[PDB]
């Protein structure tokens, strides 16, 4: 079990671990976060008490390095930073733990959602999204948007996930035109799958990971790209058996896992009532369609 | 955007454009089986392009064995409505390539998109109008091109005839779209108005009557009188 020391906390705010948030007050004597489960990515995310404008989070995975947590007067925010020296940062956390000023990470022995939530999401490929070489983790917010909004303004701060467009050239091979819009397999399957992302996992992963930047920071681009990669899979008759599957677990765990009071934002009406009711998946998300309709049968 | 009555006279100004009509595209009649089910029989169609400014006309003659082995007729049509116009533009020069694109029908607009992605500066515009293009295949000459082909084939006509060397290409519309809209709404009766005076014939390469100017007022009116009219025997006022 891994560790993310805070310096201090001067000022008020939630803060999230994964599924999981607190409050803490301003000038607490909070020092961290420990007994945080080796070999998931993770994410710490935080809203200020006094604006709650702007969501903010880093992405990590423990294994590949010591991180911590320290306010900045300055830009204004938690930033999470990498301590080097390994001897410091142990002796550090050592004394923290021995005051008891961490929170544990709070998980049920029976409970499997955060892995399912992110069964498919690698921290390499996340930081192939978000672009910032120098840093073993990754920063996201509310406000950053995806390459493809800035195609419809700074490249540096923005989420470079895979462009998915139903009506480009990419998508539509020349004489194919009503095959290809109708029944998206070329497009998922060639151009996508073995183009783009080689293989399956790569793709769930990147379709989890929106997800969660939709919900955890209300990012709204991640939330249309989220949609998109459902929907290219529901509209295309010729998918794998295993990946219709699998994509009804994620689905399932996502839509349970999404807070009722945000289902109005965060769930896009068309799409899911033409997945699961018009397209040709409509009959194999058996576990998605029975939670949506028990959950959401608004929405449907 | 939409095509509506607040920029109705972007039709005529000189950046090119084409109404494109699919109403008759795909055309059948229902009749009884032997066994006493329901059958439908495919009929020639066409695909209605035309440009407002020009009056030109590319008629493309839709023949049934474009559907032959098909499913999904309906949505089929939309599609090869699509690829006609975009192989029409493909063989126009650039510069009497459109600039817009105007579909009648809205669900033209994902069909057309698509077959047109090559063309990213031709927009593919709806409109409001309820235009009454329907009703070009009750001018006799080109339902008589339609229903003869036994093959497909492209027809160019001028749906104005040679109006435009006396009336502006807005006022050509305007009596296109008044005889289109009274001949849907009462077929026999805006004919008999058209041809009751033997003595004002159809040019061999005319679909209209060689009326005189004084003449086209009272068609004009009668042909208003009919839609009223009608609209009465319609709604009972
Ligand atoms: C499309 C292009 C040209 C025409 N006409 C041919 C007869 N002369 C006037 C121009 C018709 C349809």
């Amino acid at each position: 079990m891994n560790t993310v020391p805070f310096t201090s906390a001067p000022i008020e705010v939630t803060i999230g671990i994964d599924q999981y948030s607190f409050n803490v007050k301003e000038n607490q004597p909070f020092h961290g976060i420990k007994d945080i489960p080796i070999g998931h990515v993770h994410v710490i995310h935080f809203q200020h008490a006094d604006n709650s404008s702007m969501r903010y989070g880093y992405w990590f995975d423990c294994r590949m390095g010591n991180f911590y947590i320290q306010y900045d007067p300055k830009d204004g925010l938690y930033k999470m930073m990498e301590e080097r020296d390994g001897a410091k940062f142990e002796n550090i956390v050592h004394n923290f733990k021995e005051r008891q000023m961490m929170v544990s990470y709070p998980k049920i022995d029976e409970d499997d959602t955060w892995y399912n939530l992110t069964e498919f999401v690698q921290m390499d490929k996340i930081r192939k999204i978000v672009r910032k070489d120098e840093n073993q983790f990754s920063y996201v917010d509310s406000s950053m948007t995806t390459v493809q909004e800035n195609e419809l303004s700074d490249p540096a701060h923005s989420l470079n996930y895979t462009v998915i467009n139903f009506k480009s050239r990419e998508a539509i091979r020349p004489g194919h035109e009503m095959e290809d819009f109708l029944d998206k397999s070329y497009y998922l399957n060639t151009v996508m799958l073995q183009g783009i992302f080689k293989n399956s996992s790569n793709y769930f992963g990147e379709l989890q990971f929106a997800f969660l930047n939709a919900m955890f920071f209300g990012n709204y681009g991640s939330s249309l790209q989220w949609h998109a990669m459902i929907e290219l899979i529901c509209s295309s008759a010729t998918v794998p058996k295993h990946m219709l599957d699998k994509l009804d677990e994620i689905l399932y765990y996502q839509i349970k896992t999404l807070p009722e009071q945000y289902s109005d934002i965060l769930l896009n009406e068309r799409v899911w009532n033409i997945c699961l009711y018009s397209s040709f998946q409509k009959n194999s998300l058996h576990n998605t369609e029975k939670i949506m309709e028990n959950k959401y049968p608004e929405l449907l | 955007g939409a095509m509506n009555s607040s920029n109705y006279a972007e039709l005529f100004n000189n950046d090119i454009k084409l109404f494109v009509d699919d109403t008759n595209v795909y055309r059948v009649t229902v009749h009884k089986t032997f066994e006493g089910n329901v059958a439908t029989k495919a009929i020639n169609g066409c695909i209605f392009t035309l440009n407002p400014k020009t009056g030109h006309l590319f008629l493309k003659i839709i023949h049934t064995s474009v559907w032959a082995g098909q499913k999904r007729l309906s949505q089929l049509a939309k599609w090869k409505t699509a690829e006609e116009v975009s192989a029409l533009v493909r063989s126009l020069p650039k510069e009497e390539q459109p600039k817009q694109i105007i579909v009648t029908r809205k669900a033209m607009l994902d069909p057309l998109e698509v077959h047109m992605l090559d063309f990213p500066n031709i927009a593919i515009r709806p409109t409001e109008l309820r235009l009454p293009f329907s009703a070009a295949m009750s001018i006799d000459k080109l339902s008589d091109v339609v229903m003869k082909a036994t093959e497909p084939q492209m027809v160019l006509f001028n749906i104005y005839d040679d109006w435009l060397d006396r009336i502006s290409s807005y006022t050509a519309f305007s009596r296109l779209t008044l005889l289109l809209r009274a001949l849907k709404t009462n077929e026999e009766s805006a004919k008999m108005i058209l041809l009751s005076d033997p003595t004002i014939t159809i040019k061999s390469y005319h679909l209209w009557p060689s009326f005189t100017d004084e003449q086209w007022i009272t068609i004009e009116s009668q042909m208003r009188d009919l839609i009223l009219t009608e609209y009465g025997r319609k709604y009972n006022v």
